């Protein structure tokens, strides 16, 4: 049992096993208490597993939000550091309200931020949105754009349909069978 | 042991050919598998003589011999799809060699490759080598300019191209070079800043006149 | 611009360095008189002015002609930067 | 006259903490106002001043009843004070620590006259601390607080 | 039984079990005291359950509201930092008030935030809304879009009937039968 | 008897039992002592009870009011934080007063809040109201909408009959019979 | 036998193993507790192993972000130090959002940095973007250059389609077989 | 058994060994723990080894970045020391983004620094970039120069195609065989 | 080795700043055509600054000396 990675946490280990089992190699999630988890594969599987670690850039990094760069524990907060914490909570709430449509499994929403308007007297520009989605397969994914552009349109001040872009896709094929132990 | 078991797990990406001078040639297919077989023969787990050959570099090796013992020869490419009988693509409209003179070249190229049995020399036309390059350059709808002269053609692609027209051009040049080789026709993709992608006119008193293709270009305000 | 920054860095430096010796010669004789008042108990708060007047007026006495050749050397330079 | 009132109010707090102004309860703030009137006047300056004055006739031409737009005028007093306080924030806190430490020095021996001992040194620390940030920080904020012609519609409207 | 997740709380574990039971695999909810819950699946049901964990991005994140970025215990509160709490409490109250209608199981409302139109001399912009809903099946869900618009029209200052977008749908099929243990 | 929920409230457990008993599955309000209440269902009814927990979003969140994030304990209070606390007590007292009418089981009232008019150069806008109601069945509930608009009309300064929207509905069917234990 | 690197990290060790196994030399990763990992090779493979360490510049440096050089612990914060930390989280969230597309294994996004335009009376310049990507092979990667352009277009204030430049490629040939032991 | 360099470290000793192994002389790396590495050669190889140390100027110095001369730990920071720290982080990030292209082993980017234009009324100048690259052999490296200029162009504000200069070269022939011990 | 012209007092007055000059030295490996490798160092150095000309750069380069490989030799007395 050659060790690939150790010290991974809970959510990082289930993505490594979900990636390795797709390419006919299996792993073992060994708990170690305070020292996190650990993932081991076999000896003929070690050469392929160290290839898919480098290719897929595993282990995954924790996802970044814009509200982490401007913490709410500061003494004074600028107007530039208050609309970035407001817009970062709006684009996190808009992608949680997109997973409650029918068919949708995941979503990501981006908003265009105002920067120079915080310090200047210039009027702000129009706000642009962009979204990604993953739909459960067998669904008519061509007609599902007219619902997301309608839902996203009048959730802000004034946008138009040429400034919203939705790029969505169906999910991958299901993996339901076991990989198989290396016999020699 | 034998050489074809000291290599990797699959015996499908390499090929072991017996040499006439008592050597053992290993026929790889790309550069990544060339260092895979050269590492084996370099660390020395084989008690006999062996060499690692390749289609790209033994086509460059016997082009150094060729422009010393047969200068002013018009030829294109040597194809190794069957490595015991290579095909020598010779030009038809630019050579003066007779039937007796082509057989001496066929034997003196056999003597440079000891693994080969016989080199089959065939003659291709010089106008179907540039017709396939122009019809392929027009099928991708790429702006270009052809410059005919004696002893070779040239295609020039200039302008402020976008990101799709670089990938469609670079995918076609590297697929044409594998078939013919860069001895006759050469592509000249280059990026500068003018929204007129290659063409340039001058304006006076009757309309527009198409200028000759030159090296100076008008920089574009837009 | 770089001379406007230099002339402002030197006017504050000359204020800092010309008010240096009279404000450290009136500090040791402000502290050692009170340290004498810590050994022998005295409750006269207006006492160390008698030494502070002699300290400042004797420090300004020996370095009287020295201040004139730092003010004149800086004042002649700044007008040459102004006019030329 | 928005960016010069900030530098004058900066000088009145630097000059107030070291002393020299308690005879009413200046000489230092006239130097920071004269310095900011030159460091504003070199790069740009009169170009953005007559640019504001020339864009004023493009929005508030006479016989159209322009007016100074009351609801942003009410925070104008607050803005200058806030800018001055943040700008002067180092020197006051350092002179406050010099007063806590000299107040702690009197609890070990009360026969010191520590009121007048601090009065000799606070005018040298208020110069030494401002020497470390006079050059890199102060000529930036005059070019930061300068009012430009792009914010005239937020301060002037028309009745007509 | 190899463990997938551990340390999850109550609301997360009843979402992971409700996702795995839809796809014909069993799950066990093990308590651990102050260390949260755990979830174990069988060995033939391990490769499928890791794939559905990766696909549905389980365990769920806590739902974000805009009032959490601007806490009330701060010493100074901006006018920008008080309209965000006022909008983020009406946005939750109309969401809790939509569930009391006839047929609605879940709902979500989105108000259009404006904060930069306050300090200037520009007039305030019109306010936009956007709502989602899930109805029980057997309902004519084309006629019930008109009274959600009638309820939402005059809960604010001045909206139009074309500045509101309601995207609603019926619930999924009921999962009532047991998954069933694998027979070996 | 597998456990479903724990750590709940007296009112949070009476909604879970009222939801599960509607769908022909029983529950047990097991007291846990100092922890709280806990609902345990039977083993054949566990799959259905997990699915109806996920669908109906149980346990219920505490209902929010607008005067909960502008508390009266701070030493200073803006006029923005005093008008939102006045209107949030008016929209609760009107809700308490609507339940004493003839036939109403429950009601909910919303008032349009005022934010920008305290400081902008505009006069404050008109007031908009919105009401929901649940009536006892047997009621001709087309005639009840003229007794609620008349009562809600002159309880404010000046509202019109176009600015009041009442959406009311009769209550559901009665649940009186017992669910029934699974025959095992 | 002979060591060539020691004191490496976890992610630094798997890159050296994945590089050396491509060029037919087998290395071994040994743990040393708090002193990191260590990598050894055999006797005839040492001469080639120093040559590929020197050529590929192994071990890899940690990757740099622009928000690392403007730390948030400083009590002063210039406007050049707040926009640079705002841009450096957008070009990491767009990079993490490109990896969830159909067939993308890795991606890297760059934004044009503008910090000194708002301090004077000059108008802000337009914003430019650039992207790289590695696609799974078998993909027609000439038609996917317009979905990244469509997604990246209206995620910012106002870009044109000339300012976005995406250049992407397919992944290399897979390494799956074992290197082989040097016999003597 | 005559030492020539001692007190080195890990990255410097693998450069001295990789230089001496190219010119047919052996080397031995002796670790000393806290005191660092040491390098000895044979006695017939000592006269040639001292000459190649003097020629290649070994041991190598650490690579210098512009952000080392302007550290973030200072108490105050000029705008010249903030734009130099911004540009020296973009200069390292584009260098790490060019090593992920198809075939590039190493790369180096240089950006034009500007100081004088930012303080006076004179407008800022155009931006110039210059890059170097090392390619895998067998590549037609005349067509690989246009993807780099397309990638490098609009990662900045306003550059032209003639203000960028790319110089690239194929790697040297591989060194895989052992030097050989000096017999006497 | 690379030298840059140090002009840093151009911001003191109201005059526009001067151009920037560069000069480089290099030692090449023996056997290389060192006449054609002078336009690559000039192209690489041309646009690493604001605006230089091609006659403000000077490249002076030279091949390396002959190798010293044999041992010196022990003296006799």
């Amino acid at each position: 049992d050659k060790d690939l990675l150790k010290g991974l946490d809970q959510e990082q280990a289930n993505e490594v096993i979900a990636v390795l089992q797709m390419h006919n190699i299996e792993a073992n999630k060994i708990d170690s208490g305070k020292l996190g988890y650990s993932i081991t594969v076999a000896e003929p599987d070690f050469t392929a597993a160290v290839y898919w670690i480098k290719t897929y850039q595993l282990p995954p990094r924790p996802r970044v939000e814009i509200a982490q760069m401007f913490p709410a524990d500061s003494l004074v907060s600028s107007p530039r550091a208050e609309k970035a914490r407001l817009y970062s909570a709006i684009e996190q709430r808009l992608e949680q309200s997109l997973q409650t449509m029918e068919g949708v499994l995941s979503a990501r929403v981006h908003i265009s931020y105002d920067i120079d308007a915080g310090e200047n007297g210039r009027p702000p520009k129009p706000v642009h949105l962009s979204a990604l989605a993953v739909y459960e397969r067998g669904s008519p994914l061509a007609h599902q754009i007219s619902d997301i552009k309608r839902f996203l349109k009048n959730s802000f001040a004034d946008v138009d349909y040429d400034n919203i872009s939705v790029v969505l896709s169906e999910r991958s094929d299901a993996q339901l069978q076991a990989p198989g132990t290396p016999v020699k | 042991a034998e050489l074809d078991s000291l290599l990797g797990q699959e015996k499908e990406r390499f090929q072991v050919l017996p040499g006439r001078d008592k050597m053992l040639y290993v026929a790889a297919q790309n550069e990544r598998d060339t260092l895979w077989a050269r590492q084996v023969l370099a660390r020395g787990d084989y008690d006999k003589n062996a060499r690692v050959i390749n289609e790209n570099e033994e086509n460059k090796r016997i082009s150094i011999w060729l422009d010393t013992y047969y200068p002013q020869l018009a030829y294109y490419r040597i194809h190794f799809d069957e490595p015991r009988k290579p095909v020598f693509w010779l030009s038809r409209q630019r050579n003066t060699m007779s039937k007796k003179e082509l057989e001496v070249l066929s034997q003196k190229l056999r003597a440079l490759m000891p693994y080969a049995d016989s080199v089959n020399i065939t003659l291709m036309d010089d106008v179907t080598a540039a017709g396939q390059a122009e019809a392929g350059l027009k099928q991708q709808a790429l702006p270009y300019s052809r410059r005919n002269h004696k002893g070779g053609v040239t295609f020039v692609i200039q302008g402020a191209l976008d990101d799709v027209e670089i990938l469609r051009a670079r995918q076609f040049v590297d697929s044409y070079y594998r078939t013919w080789g860069g001895r006759y026709v050469q592509f000249a993709i280059e990026l500068k800043d003018d929204w007129l992608k290659g063409r340039s006119f001058q304006y006076g008193a009757e309309g527009y006149i198409k200028m000759s293709p030159g090296h100076w270009y008008f920089p574009s305000p837009l | 611009m770089d001379d406007l920054v230099f002339a402002g860095n030197k006017a504050l430096y000359l204020v800092l360095i010309l008010s240096g010796w009279p404000t450290i010669v009136a500090t040791i004789i402000g502290l050692l008189v009170g340290l004498f008042q810590t050994v022998t108990q005295l409750q006269e708060q207006t006492l160390p002015f008698g030494i502070k007047l002699l300290g400042v007026c004797l420090c300004l006495f020996l370095l009287s002609g020295w201040y004139g050749e730092v003010l004149l050397s800086y004042g002649r330079q700044v007008i040459f930067l102004a006019l030329a | 006259s928005w960016p010069f009132w900030v530098m004058h109010a900066l000088g009145c707090i630097i000059d107030n903490q070291r002393g020299a102004t308690l005879s009413s309860s200046s000489e230092m703030a006239n130097f920071l106002n004269m310095f900011a009137a030159v460091v504003y006047l070199q790069n740009g300056g009169l170009v953005t001043m007559v640019d504001v004055l020339n864009k004023s006739y493009q929005l508030c031409d006479p016989m159209n009843e322009c007016t100074p737009s009351l609801p942003p005028l009410l925070t104008f007093i607050n803005q200058v004070a806030q800018n001055a306080l943040v700008l002067a924030s180092p020197v006051v806190l350092v002179l406050l620590l010099s007063e806590v430490f000299l107040g702690l020095l009197s609890r070990f021996a009360p026969q010191m006259n520590a009121f007048a001992i601090s009065l000799t040194v606070k005018s040298g620390i208020a110069v030494l601390i401002m020497l470390l940030y006079f050059s890199p920080v102060l000529p930036d904020n005059v070019l930061r607080l300068s009012f430009q012609a792009t914010g005239l519609s937020s301060w002037f409207y028309e009745r007509g």
